[PDB]
RNA sequence: UCGAGUACGACCAUACUUGAGUGAAAACACCAUAUCCCGUCCGAUUUGUGAAGUUAAGCACUCAAGGCUCAGUUAGUACUGAGGUCAGUGAUGACUCGGGAACCCUGAGUGCCGUACUC
RNA sequence: GCGGCUAUCUGUUACACGACAACGCAGGUGUCCUAAGGCGAGCUCAGUGGGAACAAUCUCACGUAGAACACAAGCGUAAAAGCUUGCUUGAUUAACGAUUUCCAGUACGAAUCGAGACUGCGAAAGCAAGGCCAGCGAUCCUUUGCG
RNA sequence: AUGAUUAGAGGUUGGUGUUAAUAUCGACCUAUUCUCACUUUAAAUGUGCAAACAAACCUGCCUUAGCC
């Protein structure tokens, strides 16, 4: 500073100064090529945050940004376990219950369906609604819950294109469905081989079920087909 | 020896003539496929339909005259 | 006639202009056009890959060609005795929505709209009122004028 | 108080021997023990070459220590040197380290088949909060007007030794 | 529960950055940990995984300065299109018919709104 | 007349669209790169302000480009277009379709928007038909490919 | 501001004329200064466009290319 500095100082775009937004992932993402005329672009940005994790569909209008069908994991516990929720499983949990809101905001009953319920290696996507990745500044390394809520999504009706190159149970080969349906659905010998014998040692995650925890969220997808609205208990 | 003298007002003895309106050599070739191929098999349609809207003209115009 | 390149003697031109640089606008990226409406081919730097030449920069004219990435303009140019409606192929960021027209599109919209409703529409509010006409003006502070050295 | 404490960042020993070859051949062994993290190297760019190192030439042997395991590792740059060297080391932010000339001063070994090199336990304190100055994501300042400062280094060089 | 809270943003400094003040719920935030995918020479960075905790930073709210924005000047000034069988000097000078600044200084204030949720 | 430059590139000339001349001024060119191409990610440069066995580098500040970008210069770029790494050949075929600049609206040269493959790099949107824009060549003949 | 151009008021970095005390001119340090090419959407004059019977409507076709 001090002085004509400042004077010919040009000051960075608001959000990147001090902010997420990345206006070369931003300008690349809500482009679009200029003969679709205004044919609509639904992102899926997705943010992780430590407490928890925010996914919403979004589409950038002139206006700004207009979001549409929002979906957190602080209303997946108001149907589930609400004992991880930063889990990768969690990300999966909102994956399909971002997804399907979206279907039942889009009066899309057809492809209502989705994929199989069950955790899937890979699918390849195209007629479903579509979407676009959003991680933001979450980066991509190989496994992560901007991705579970990916492929939450896409096993839940989503559209959103992908391959298999930076899944969990992806190796210098292909995509194991093993390694990925125990995370899709819970990992849970994270608890059995150290808090489980939390108490073997000394004093001191409780009231959870290491027997039902894989359960605890099978019953959480089956339930989102059938419960989309799902919100939590307001008042 | 570059003068450039004279040259305005002989652009402007015979004028200089405005440009052709649109509807003049609107050839909407060379450019991006995708509408133009599309903008074509509408003008087929459109002409079998021109073709058509005369067809009963004539027909209509014989028995209702 | 030493140097006649594509890019010649336009230092100032295709320059950026003070403490506005870098990436274009989201808007930029996220204008509608079809083929036919105005642009303003106002070729911006810092995209450097589809600027049109030197000449089209302040001129508008209509797009007949819309490419996924790029806006086909059509320009008159008074070449010698004739103009020329050059056909140039920039990119979209390089165009403006031109509002040439906003000066009649927001005028017969309402013109019209009070038109119609003085035709027929369902009644007539008054409009703006007359200009330019006599009055004996009341003053309110009096002056001379002489010097003021 | 309780987020209002200093505690060493990281101590990352630094040798700066010179031109690589049969120079640096035990140094990184030797090395690969006293942290137990792979020591690093350091592709110069000036490299004067009046010691022999050349421009992208293993000259300065880096490492990096961080976390308990260095401040451990610090009760032995607080061991010799009578566990307080000049404060006149105190750096503009609050650092300080100790060095000697005899690797083998600590519970090292100067084995035969290697030349008697050494370490530079050039240790940085700082309080919790540095986490926040440097994010891939979501950055901001560096905190400002509540850090470690050459005043309040003096405070933790000599409470915490 | 109401204003704001996060995350997405559109204008892009009235928004910047400074010394602080301020943070009541939540919510971000740092925070715990290498028990896994993970890649860190490093649990720094990120990336597995959650809440002993903490407003210490961060962040939004307050004042209150460069800078920035709006205006008052600056100033009908400089400059300028046009016109003299204008005046001298080949220096621009005034005039007439018009356009008309800027730097500065005295000011004003120091962001605004738009989609979803949540209370 | 020697001397020197005709094909070209940036600034300046040049007068706020464009155009605009001088053995007019200042400089560059007839190349160089399998990476100095492409892409993704990570990072932030010149400088400085202080600090450490050795003594540079690891330290953290403040740092609107004061660096870098194969080169001349000018634009341009800061979670990059620069730096580091990764994986790669899109530096390829292009049905070449159109256009721009020079223009006579003729080449050429270089560019721009495309299309079709086949692709590479990306989780993806997207990015790439070289390294932006100087770096190049008709008829005939020779020559190879093409069936 | 990129640069200046620089001396006038005096005080980190070199050599040096001095008796740890002193300057000395450069670099610097400052409030400046002097008058210039580089700076700013900063003129006048310019120039690109558009401006009434399909440019707006109230409607309705068809292939639907776009998008679910
Ligand atoms: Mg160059
Ligand atoms: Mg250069
Ligand atoms: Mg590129
Ligand atoms: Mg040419
Ligand atoms: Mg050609
Ligand atoms: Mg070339
Ligand atoms: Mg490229
Ligand atoms: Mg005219």
């Amino acid at each position: 500073k001090n002085k004509a500095y400042f004077k010919r100082f040009q000051v960075k775009y608001r959000r990147r100064r001090e902010g997420k937004t990345d206006y070369h992932a931003r300008r690349q993402m809500v482009l679009q090529d200029k003969t679709k005329f205004g044919s609509p672009k639904y992102r899926l940005v997705v943010r992780i945050t430590n407490k928890d994790i925010i996914a919403q569909i979004v589409q950038a209008k002139i206006v700004g940004d207009e979001v549409v069908m929002a979906a957190y994991a602080h209303e997946l516990p108001a149907f589930g376990i609400e004992h991880g929720l930063t889990n990768y499983a969690a990300a999966y949990a909102t994956g399909l219950l971002l997804a399907r809101r979206t279907l039942a905001k889009l009066g899309i009953a057809d492809k209502f369906q989705g994929a199989k319920e069950a955790d899937g290696s890979y699918s390849a996507v195209r007629f479903p609604f579509k979407a676009i990745l959003d991680v933001g500044l979450a980066r991509t390394t190989t496994g992560a819950r901007v991705f579970g809520v990916l492929k939450g999504a896409v096993d839940g009706g989503m559209a959103v294109p992908h391959r298999p190159n930076r899944f969990p149970g992806y190796n210098k080969e292909k995509s194991s469905l093993d390694a990925k349906v125990h995370r899709d659905r819970i990992f849970g010998k994270h608890v059995a081989e150290y808090l489980k014998q939390v108490k073997e040692e000394a004093s001191s995650a409780a009231k959870v079920l290491p027997e039902s925890i894989e359960g605890m969220y099978k019953k959480a997808h089956a339930a989102i087909r059938a419960d989309p609205s799902k919100s939590l208990p307001k008042k | 020896n570059h003068t450039n003298h004279n040259q305005s007002s002989k652009n402007h003895r015979n004028g200089i003539k405005g440009p052709m309106p649109l509807h003049l050599h609107n050839s909407k070739r060379g450019s991006w496929l995708p509408a133009l191929v599309n903008a074509r098999r509408v003008r087929k349609h459109n002409q079998k339909a021109a073709l058509k809207k005369r067809r009963e003209r004539i027909a209509a115009f014989a028995a209702k005259n | 006639v030493h140097s006649y390149g594509y890019k010649s003697g336009t230092r100032h031109l295709f320059a950026k202009k003070f403490r506005k640089h870098g990436a274009p606008s989201v808007s930029t990226i996220l204008t509608n056009i079809k083929v036919g409406d105005y642009v303003d081919v106002v070729a911006d730097s810092a995209v450097r890959e589809g600027m049109p030449h030197k000449y089209y920069h302040g001129r508008t004219g209509i797009v007949w060609n819309v490419t996924p990435r790029g806006v086909g303009v059509i320009i008159n140019k008074p070449v010698r005795t004739r103009t020329l409606r050059k056909r140039i192929c920039v990119r979209f960021e390089h165009v403006r929505k031109s509002r040439c027209q906003e000066a009649f599109k927001a005028k017969e919209h309402q013109f019209q709209a009070y038109l119609a409703a003085k035709k027929a529409g369902k009644a007539l509010p008054p409009l703006k009122k007359s200009s330019r006409m006599g009055g004996i003006v009341r003053p309110k502070n009096v002056e001379v004028l002489a010097r003021r050295v | 108080n309780p987020m209002r404490e200093i505690v060493v960042k990281k101590l990352c020993i630094n040798i700066c021997v010179g031109e690589s070859g049969d120079r640096l051949t035990r140094a990184s062994k030797v090395l690969e023990q006293l942290c137990e993290q792979t020591p690093v190297l350091s592709r110069a760019r000036l490299t004067v070459r009046t010691f022999g190192i050349r421009r992208n030439e293993k000259i300065a042997v880096h490492c990096t220590v961080r976390g308990k395991k260095a401040e451990e590792l610090l009760e032995k740059g607080l061991k010799v040197k009578e566990f307080e060297l000049k404060s006149y080391n105190f750096s503009d932010t609050g650092s300080f380290g100790f060095g000697i000339d005899e690797h083998i001063d600590l519970g090292i070994k100067y084995d035969p088949s290697t030349g008697i090199y050494g370490m530079d336990f050039y240790v940085v304190l700082g309080r919790r909060g540095e986490r926040v100055a440097h994010r891939k994501r979501k950055c901001s300042r560096v905190g400002h007007s509540h850090h470690v400062t050459k005043e309040e280094a003096m405070k933790w060089f000599e409470k915490v030794h």
